[PDB]
């Protein structure tokens, strides 16, 4: 199916304790494969998946260089943000960046990203057409003008349609066994009595990949939306994910409810009944 | 593959 | 922005007394990123807990997985304790074999 490669970087200033910490991670779909931590002793891009260890010296030198340069860039970008908003140098601030691309089953471009966030809020994001920017406020509008003049959108466009797609294609092959697989969820259902009159039915989804899934409840066939409790899909640690959905059923009516599971590891949606 | 360096900060 | 962390405590595999497992505490949807997470064995902080590399979601909110290898027993009780600027006090969540 369709795949993605994402890079997430986080810069956090620490006034009085030196330079801001820069941490970056790389993802292919839901599998992390690299990391960079400015505080680490290695000062190198490090492997975080087996299928990336095969890359030669050139790769690890170039990636390191590129991420370290992104480290310094965000470093200056935090100081600029400070100036724009005229904020105190006593306050800690955050700067996040995400970039990457989406491909299809044939491995050709489908979508691209290049966006920033300051203190948790959108700052500037490259639009879908990869030619224009959306500046969140008047501080970002100053960056937007400068980037339009410097043809920044053209540079990232080329990376997102060229290098990003190619690197992703290269990874999907090298990690064929890992990244190109789907683990169907193991599904079952648990029952938990609160009182004499009610009872909780819980629907489980275990050991699935990728993380995208959908758990729904139905009674007699209708959809139990505003009464279903849902948790965030969560990693198991082994590379698979977990999730559950629960509804509070009147005692003696447990057989009215069915659990519905949608995962791309499942040819067709499943239907669990208690 | 990481995006090549860019300057022209904010 | 300020966003309260979401907290989930659970084992990697279905719990089996005497069988080596992994104790997890997944914290998600919080901002800023500075956070403290400890795993408790009968109320006492477990020492060498590892955690994933800092990351975040579409909405920019952060998530982190804290994990330690452990062997469940019938009488030992675990939990996760979290400290974050949005919390007035440490948030403790007990491990339950059924959640």
């Amino acid at each position: 199916g369709s795949h993605s490669m994402r890079y997430f970087s986080t810069s956090v200033s620490r006034p009085g304790r030196g330079e801001p910490r820069f941490i970056a991670v790389g993802y292919v779909d839901d599998t992390q494969f690299v990391r960079f931590d400015s505080d680490a002793a290695s000062q190198r891009m490090e492997p975080r998946a087996p299928w990336i260890e095969q890359e030669g010296p050139e790769y690890w030198d170039e990636e390191t260089g590129k991420v370290k340069a992104h480290s310094q860039t965000d470093r200056e970008n935090l100081r600029i943000a400070l100036r724009y908003y005229n904020q105190s140098e006593a306050g800690s601030h955050t700067l996040q960046m995400m970039f990457g691309c989406d491909v299809g089953s044939d491995g050709r471009f489908l979508r691209g990203y290049h966006q920033y966030a300051y203190d948790g809020k959108d700052y500037i994001a490259l639009k879908e057409d990869l030619r224009s920017w959306t500046a969140a406020d008047m501080a970002a509008q100053i960056t937007k003008r400068k980037w339009e003049a410097a043809h920044v959108a053209e540079q990232q466009r080329a990376y997102l349609e060229g290098t990003c797609v190619d690197g992703l294609r290269r990874y999907l092959e090298n990690g064929k066994e890992t990244l190109q697989r789907t683990d169907p969820p193991k599904t079952h259902m648990t029952h938990h009595p609160i009182s004499d009159h009610e009872a909780t039915l819980r629907c489980w989804a275990l050991g699935f990949y990728p993380a995208e899934i959908t758990l729904t409840w139905q009674r007699d066939g209708e959809d139990q939306t505003q009464d279903t409790e849902l948790v965030e899909t969560r990693p198991a640690g082994d590379g698979t994910f977990q999730k559950w959905a629960a509804v509070v059923v009147p005692s003696g009516e447990e057989q009215r409810y069915t659990c519905h599971v949608q995962h791309e590891g499942l040819p067709k949606p499943l239907t669990l009944r208690w | 593959l990481y995006a090549s360096p860019q300057l022209e900060g904010f | 922005i300020q966003r309260t962390p979401k907290i989930q405590v659970y084992s990697r595999h279905p719990a089996e007394n005497g069988k080596s497992n992994f104790l997890n505490c997944y914290v998600s949807g919080f901002h800023p990123s500075d956070i403290e997470v400890d795993l408790l064995k009968n109320g006492e902080r477990i020492e060498k807990v590892e955690h994933s590399d800092l990351s975040f979601s579409k909405d920019w909110s952060f998530y982190l997985l804290y994990y330690t290898e452990f062997t469940p027993t019938e009488k030992d009780e675990y939990a996760c304790r979290v400290n974050h600027v949005t919390l007035s006090q440490p948030k403790i969540v007990k491990w339950d074999r059924d959640m």
